[PDB]
């Protein structure tokens, strides 16, 4: 078995089928709720055509019994019809599946496990971010299947066990996906934190400087960056 | 033997 | 009545017509809703797909088993929380602030029976009020066999029998040329074979009740009418 995460080709296949059989359910979910639109969509498309003929002149309209009750039953009746139907949930099918496959769901320190994982594989072969990211995708091109996020969290693991080596790696690939304008969750600023700090530890003062100045640019008020500006200007020149 | 009958609904 | 001004009779139809606008806004959110879900729903096929396809490389390559991991353990709590997600608040806060101002039941029993009043004092026929055949309402208005079904058994609760087999039958009529409906034949016709007998007709509310049997054989009702028709029947 090749190292690493799972401790056999089953394990994953199971999962891998879990999660298959949850897409497959929420297939059914999307296919009620369109089907649940449709008959929305006939229904308002009825009412437009019922609300300009009665707009264009109320008065002689309800002027005649025969108009009078469709409007009365229209109004009390049949909007009350079309809010339930508005209201009606189509996704406890979908929820209830969900809920009770979680059972066979991994959890926070499977998450983290496989970070780690990833990491030990990293550093013992010296595989670079591209080679990790690109993973076992077909082809010769690159493409990547990391989000700025999960670049920060691989960055993280590694900056906890003072792996400040890893730590740069994934920091400056979640800084250069942001810079590319990713849309993410993560803040620069809390990235430019870390990574200036593995930077610095690894012996680049030029860099921890400038990271430092650009950190500044998007937060002139940050309380540490600016005394770590001033820090760094001082062990420059000395 | 059978009743008239009831209410329709 | 109901409407005790011009003025209210305007408001009241304009405020339908904004409901309209908000009814298709609403459509608007929930397809938007619903087309970020269909996209979440590709990628995860695309994914799911992608690990079957090369089982060995899935797992000897460290990327995949952190992304499933997260996937599971985070990204499903995620796309769970869209599926969960109201999009009919906006909608449905104003259609209920709006109902201030609507009919209710009694309302429409009023106007079911004006409608009736109408019929009797000029002796129209329920095909012509149906097809909205009349001056004023071509066009504007037409009847549903539900509609039909209502009104004959409003003229029921009056004991109009007569009135009452008219728009049963109007509403049979409907059905029968191929009307998709809510009501049932079976409905229609425990109403209508009732009236019919309340109206001295014994042969044609015989004839009815077996009508209803072949659809619901075991309605109980009617085949206690069925025994006590055939019972005084062959009395006479």
């Amino acid at each position: 078995m090749h190292p690493g995460f799972f401790t056999s080709i089953g394990q994953m296949t199971d999962l891998i089928h879990t999660e298959k059989d949850l897409v497959t359910s929420l297939k059914d979910y999307i296919k009620a709720e369109e089907d649940k639109l449709e008959q929305i969509k006939k229904w308002a498309e009825k009412l437009d055509r019922l609300t300009s003929t009665a707009t264009k002149d109320p008065e002689g309209f309800v002027g005649h019994p025969v108009n009078a009750f469709k409007l009365m039953k229209r109004l009390n009746t049949e909007w009350s019809e079309l809010e339930n139907l508005v209201l009606k949930d189509m996704s406890d099918g979908f929820i209830s599946n969900l809920t009770i496959q979680r059972q066979y769901f991994p959890n926070d320190e499977d998450q983290v496990g496989a970070a780690k994982a990833l990491l030990r594989l990293q550093d013992t072969y010296n595989l670079d971010t591209d080679t990790i990211s690109k993973g076992n995708l077909p082809g010769v091109k690159h493409k990547s299947f990391l989000t700025a996020e999960d670049c920060f969290e691989l960055g993280k693991v590694a900056y906890t066990e003072a792996d400040y080596y890893h730590t740069e790696l994934w920091m400056e690939q979640a800084l250069r996906q942001l810079d590319e304008g990713e849309i993410s969750t993560i803040d620069k600023v809390s990235v430019l934190d870390y990574l200036s700090y593995a930077v610095y530890q690894q012996g680049d003062l030029d860099k921890a400087l400038l990271l430092t100045k650009k950190l500044l640019e998007l937060d002139p008020e940050h309380q540490r960056a600016n005394g770590n500006l001033k820090y760094f200007e001082y062990i420059m020149a000395k | 033997p059978p009743g008239p009958p009831g209410p329709p609904g």
